[PDB]
């Protein structure tokens, strides 16, 4: 019941942009995306983190556990081998992994069955997901920067609940798209949040204006900025329940 | 039958072995049960681990270190180990074994710096440790504090929700018991009690029950004003924490400070005067 509220020193500190950024440079660089894989493709990617993300908005899951349970679907499918018989398990036992840490109620086994195998095979393939990333589960997110980059760009504090709430919305159906999963996690955030200030402005600056400092917090070009922007609004775009 | 390990305790449960890889070194091993047929790997390991994994390229002197996850499953269930570090003593048996008038000052201020620069490590990653006692904190035999047991940290979001359950009751901030938001400084109230522990060699908030709790500690903090409150139940911090200097008295009361948005941070307290004439 009880949500977290505003804590200067996990918000405030711009040291805390600095560790994300270097957390950041952590996981691996995304050439080309479940290049390792022989059956599955990247049009199956989009089916399935479609039904992903649907679980978690229809169980009211922290917006964070979606983003987490994408990184730990292609981090693992970067190690071991899919099939698309079998995708749908894979990608439930990462929600499953997910909602366990980045949620306080998680998503039970005998729920995402039901909602899908048994629960032993669930259980198997939690198993061996976590065995093969050897249990380095937890990432940047790029919804962890969207309170930071408030800050740096000096927005007043007022503004964090709607801002943060429409910009996570967002950013977590962006994440849908294959065009995104290779972007930096501090940019695909930079871009959820302009293409936010935009569409409803409502009392804050024009996006324009925010471009120049993204630029100089992030340390991308003014370029590579405004391509985010326009690449995470148009993912956004994509999104289609008929597609499932 | 103790595989790659030498394993009739010492704490499911943590054993003292050796490693049969390295020269005969020592490890510390963590046996976790996981009951069959329920959710799968238990929440509370998972988000140990992650934290843990997450931070290990900072090679952190304040937090202990992780080695190894076992898994190791027809009949038989899951059995999870992990090999972490050996640190020789917590902070509870230390403090009950130091000869007499108690651990010579110098000590109270390098481990609870040490403490401290555990914490501003923590929370600059989002992370929040909550879940500080002096059971929690190990200390190696050069005097060197290490942060364990994170099975309930986990990283801070805005918004995000909460469990109103959270440290054990000795303990806990008045955030949590009030029950309401908490955050970092729920980890400094610990700092704040753990310190008085120290130099008393007896904890300083003890009670039966959430409500006792409360009174306890609105015993000494004293009852605040209601700008600090978010028409229920001071007597100076010095009465039941003899022994202490002026100067750490004020970092004692800074963290155990009523209103948490007014509470003293890891950062800043590292750098209040009372850590001033350390030796570096
Ligand atoms: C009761 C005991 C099991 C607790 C201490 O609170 N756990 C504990 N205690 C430790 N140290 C310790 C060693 C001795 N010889 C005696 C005491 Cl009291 C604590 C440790 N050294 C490494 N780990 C792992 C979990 C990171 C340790 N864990």
């Amino acid at each position: 019941l009880n949500r977290a509220k505003i804590d200067s020193t996990t918000m405030k500190d711009p040291r805390v942009l600095n560790n994300l950024k270097l957390r950041e440079l952590l996981l691996p660089k995304f050439t080309s995306l479940w290049e390792i894989q022989t059956e599955v493709t990247v049009d199956n990617r989009t089916i399935l983190l479609t039904w992903m993300h649907l679980l978690c908005e229809s169980f009211e899951l922290d917006k964070s556990v979606f983003p987490l349970s994408v990184s730990i679907l292609d981090r693992y499918l970067c190690k071991k081998q899919g099939t698309k018989k079998t995708l749908q398990k894979i990608g439930a036992a990462c929600v499953l992994i997910g909602s366990k840490i980045r949620t306080v109620k998680p998503m039970t086994v005998s729920k995402l069955t039901y909602l899908s195998f048994t629960n032993l095979e669930l259980i198997n393939q939690e198993k061996d997901i976590l065995e093969a990333l050897k249990w380095d589960t937890e990432a940047v997110l790029a919804t962890d920067f969207l309170i930071p980059l408030c800050n740096a760009l000096k927005i007043p504090e007022d503004l964090w609940p709607q801002l943060y709430e429409a910009a996570s919305t967002t950013i977590c159906k962006a994440l849908i798209q294959p065009n995104i999963a290779l972007l930096s996690p501090g940019l695909i955030c930079a871009g959820g949040l302009l293409t936010t200030i935009e569409t409803d402005n409502t009392n804050c600056r024009p996006w324009t204006c925010y471009l120049e400092d993204l630029s100089s917090i992030l340390n991308f070009s003014t370029n590579t900025v405004r391509t985010v922007k326009d690449q995470v609004s148009e993912a956004f775009s994509l999104y289609d329940l008929e597609i499932l | 039958a103790d595989q790659q390990y030498e394993c009739a305790e010492i704490g499911g449960k943590v054993f003292k072995a050796r490693d049969l890889k390295n020269g005969g070194r020592f490890v510390a091993l963590k046996r976790v049960r996981v009951q069959t047929g329920e959710e799968g790997m238990p929440l509370s390991t998972i988000r140990e681990v992650a934290v843990l994994r997450h931070l290990e390229t900072f090679e952190h002197p304040n937090v202990v270190r992780l080695f190894d996850v076992c898994t190791v499953s027809t009949d038989r269930e899951t059995k999870l180990t992990l090999v972490f570090e050996h640190v020789d003593q917590d902070l509870t048996t230390y403090l009950d074994k130091v000869p007499e008038p108690g651990v010579p000052t110098e000590t109270i201020k390098d481990m609870m710096f040490q403490l401290l620069r555990g914490l501003d490590f923590l929370h600059s990653h989002r992370v929040v440790h909550r879940d500080l006692k002096p059971q929690n904190i190990l200390v190696t035999s050069s005097g060197q504090i290490k942060l364990a047991d994170f099975g309930l940290a986990r990283i801070y979001s805005f918004q995000m929700a909460l469990t109103s359950v959270v440290v054990t009751l000795w303990y806990r901030a008045p955030e949590v018991l009030l029950q309401s938001s908490y955050a970092t400084p729920v980890d400094l109230w610990s700092v704040g009690c753990i310190f008085a522990e120290m130099f008393r060699r007896k904890p300083l908030f003890r009670g039966s029950s959430d409500v006792d709790q409360l009174g306890k500690i609105l015993d000494v903090i004293g009852l605040p004003g209601e700008e600090d409150w978010p028409q229920a139940f001071a007597q100076p911090i010095e009465k039941f924490v003899t022994d202490i200097d002026e100067l750490g008295k004020d970092l004692l009361l800074k963290c155990l400070t009523f209103n948490p948005a007014k509470r003293i941070s890891a950062y800043s307290a590292l750098s209040h005067p009372y850590f001033q004439d350390l030796e570096r």
